[PDB]
């Protein structure tokens, strides 16, 4: 099947439960990592999937592993602190890759966006070159705004897209009351 | 509702304390499988100055 | 009653409406922490006090059943109202409905008391506010040292420091605040009075024996320049020593209020300075000296230097003992507890002399010890 | 010393209990003694800095109960014990 390695950031600060969008959404997001972690599992049951969010202290709330048995009750007690923080949340598990048992899982991180970036254009061409170096696939997906939804940050993934065959997508979703599984499930990323 | 919605955590450390017991309550089995021989018991309580 | 807000909200004084466009277009887009950031923009402004009286009651109800932003804002707002409103009798229920409003997550109850023994401090109970001042201070030393809620907790002093009960914990709290400050983002024309205050009080506080804490920190001595050199002249002076009497005579009528008194026993205090800076001046060469230097550095007589060294050896700061027959001051242990320059040349100089020599014993003895035992 | 050791011990202050720390040295080139027992507690500081956790030098030693003298003994067969007298005096005075 597919040997490749799975890690998500979830966003934990207060801009995910406000009440213009979803009825905290959390939950919502939480059901996303349910039914693409469930549908990797149905895929191939050993792919290993790390859970980490973007606060100012990271913390490691489960190791990779195939087991979600024990990741269903880690995805509980988010404690709601913090706003974001980008440059060590992509350094705290792009680096920690080299961690994984099997060498052979490819490499693929997700992020779930739910504030303002606060690091300008030159973190963001220095990260991007650094993603773009180390050859890591990176799916965006910004929930919620604020400003613009993508102006810097379409030349931050163009930069950061190599490969351009079957390479990355980028999930950008607009406002609407309807539920985010089936609108990040659209891309080839789920499935 | 948002106040009890802790519980849950609550009850996944509960259920996941009846997981991890199965291991140190299965070698009650290997430990406690036979007594060898018999040796009589005298009771003397004792005094240690928990 | 978010339609029938549009009506209040849209109407309102001639400048408001600047700051209604965005709070309406953010009201609309239901936006918690922006309509909170905007609110904190709205208090924030020097408003006119007058038509906020409407806003206050619907951003009050708003930041009640909203349940998503940090009610710190609200305490803050609710503090504006009570600022504004001047009605001690609601404020408890306000507060307490503040109470019982915010749930179990975040630790608030510190600035949730730290209003209330704000709001309790004035002529209408002192005892029962230092009681749960010092609860205060007592539920949480935990790790969220952030010192803001502390430094709240430091003005909740100064309207203890009101009373002339205790200046001592003024000051060993305003060491906190020596160290809690940041930038110098706060009004410096407000730092002048905090300065002067703070020097007066650092004066007045007799639970300390050396001043040299208060002026090391460069922040006080940066921010005094502006002000008049004639209290840092005399802190200059009791900080180094006082050698004469007519400056700390001058500064010591100067201030007239409630130095008199206190005056005899700023006397006894800095009669002290002098024996720990005459002992700790010569550290070898006869260190025993006599009761000449003292009497004459004291201006007074050979009848109370018995009693003033009995009063040194009281405050516990010094332990010397004198075996002497005809009248000598031999000092002991001493803790200059300022600065001394001199002292790190001298300390690098005898530190380098024992060093060195420490070393020529080694090489002394080790030098043909090695080649004759090994 | 680096600033995160108060990120990574803050991690087994939380989930496990007040956590010793100790610095040692990559090459044993150090003749002082290479363990230093650090303490991580929380101290109040009179200058006003606000508080921050703090390494306490706790002192230790080095020993073995019963069996790792036996087996370190075997495995030198070239370092004495006590030995009271001449040489075991001599060389401390010396060194």
């Amino acid at each position: 099947m597919v040997l490749e390695s799975t890690m998500v950031c979830v966003d934990n600060s207060e801009y995910m439960r406000n009440g213009d969008f979803l009825p905290t959404r959390l939950q919502a997001q939480q059901d996303a990592v349910n039914i693409v972690c469930h549908s990797k599992t149905r895929s191939n049951p050993e792919n290993n999937v790390g859970l980490i969010t973007l606060a100012n202290d990271c913390e490691v709330l489960t190791t990779l592993t195939p087991d979600t048995g024990r990741i269903l009750s880690k995805l509980h007690t988010v404690q709601p602190k913090g706003k974001i923080t980008f440059c060590t949340g992509i350094r705290v598990a792009h680096l920690a890759l080299k961690h994984r048992q099997g060498k052979n899982h490819k490499m693929r991180i997700i992020a779930f966006v739910g504030s303002p970036v606060e690091d300008n254009e030159k973190d963001l061409v220095k990260l991007a070159k650094r993603l773009k170096k180390e050859k890591v696939n990176v799916d965006i997906i910004n929930f919620g705004e604020e400003e613009v939804n993508t102006e810097k940050l379409t030349a931050f993934v163009n930069t950061l897209n190599g490969k351009d065959g079957t390479g990355s997508h980028l999930v950008t979703v607009p406002p609407g009351p309807s539920l985010a599984d089936a609108l990040i499930s659209s891309p080839i990323l789920a499935g | 509702k948002i106040m009890k919605s802790e519980v849950l955590r609550v009850t996944h450390e509960l259920q996941a304390m009846k997981d991890k017991i199965k291991e140190n309550s299965e070698k009650i089995k290997v430990n406690k499988t036979l007594p060898y021989l018999v040796s009589n018991v005298i009771e003397l309580l004792d005094v240690d100055p928990q | 009653d978010v339609p029938g807000f549009l009506q209040q909200s849209q109407n309102s004084g001639p400048g408001q409406p600047a700051v209604w466009h965005r709070l309406e277009e953010l009201y609309t887009k239901k936006l918690w922490h922006q309509l909170t950031l905007q609110v904190l923009d709205f208090v924030q402004d020097p408003c006119f006090a007058q038509g906020d009286g409407l806003i206050k009651l619907y951003e009050n109800f708003i930041s009640e059943f909203e349940h998503r932003v940090n009610p710190l804002s609200l305490v803050e707002i609710i503090l504006h109202v009570v600022r504004q409103m001047t009605d001690p009798n609601v404020a408890l229920t306000f507060l307490e409905k503040t109470r019982e409003k915010v749930k179990s997550s975040d630790e608030a109850v510190i600035l949730c008391k730290t209003a209330i023994g704000a709001l309790k401090l004035n002529i209408g109970d002192l005892q029962v506010t230092k009681e749960t001042i010092e609860d205060v201070e007592e539920m949480l030393n935990n790790l969220p040292g952030v010192t803001s809620v502390h430094s709240r907790f430091y003005d909740l002093s100064s309207k203890y420091y009101q009373t002339i009960g205790n200046h001592a914990s003024y000051y060993k709290d305003a060491l906190r605040f020596l160290g809690c400050v940041d930038i110098k983002d706060l009004p410096v024309s407000e730092q002048q009075e905090r300065a002067f205050t703070l020097g007066l009080a650092g004066l007045l506080g007799e639970g300390v024996f050396n001043f040299g804490e208060l002026l090391m920190h460069p922040v006080l001595e940066s921010l005094r320049n502006t002000d008049r050199q004639w209290l840092i002249d005399t802190l200059y002076a009791f900080n180094s020593g006082n050698v004469e009497r007519f400056q700390t005579l001058k500064t010591a009528w100067g201030q007239q209020p409630d130095l008199a008194a206190n005056e005899a026993q700023l006397l006894r205090k800095i009669q002290l300075l002098c024996l720990m800076e005459m002992t700790f001046t010569r550290p070898a060469n006869h260190r025993q000296l006599t009761f000449e230097e003292i009497a004459k550095s004291a201006k007074i007589t050979v009848n109370e230097v018995e009693l003033l060294v009995m009063k040194a050896l009281s405050v516990g700061l010094v332990k010397g003992s004198i075996d002497e027959v005809d009248k000598r001051v031999h000092m002991t242990w001493v803790q200059p507890r300022v600065l001394d320059l001199q002292q790190i040349k001298g300390m690098k100089d005898r530190l380098e002399f024992w060093c060195t020599d420490v070393k020529s014993m080694e090489m002394l003895v080790e030098h043909q010890a090695h080649d004759i035992l090994t | 010393l680096h600033k995160n050791d108060i990120a990574i011990n803050e991690l087994m202050k939380r989930y496990c209990p007040n956590s010793v720390l100790v610095i040692i040295d990559v090459k044993p080139k150090d003749l002082g003694l290479p363990t230093e027992a650090y303490i991580s507690v929380e101290e109040v500081h009179d200058d006003g800095t606000p508080t921050s956790k703090t390494f306490e030098h706790v002192t230790s030693e080095i020993g073995a109960e019963e069996a790792e003298e036996v087996g370190v003994e075997h495995l030198l067969r070239d370092i004495k014990d006590t030995t009271v007298g001449t040489l075991s005096q001599r060389i401390t005075n010396q060194v």
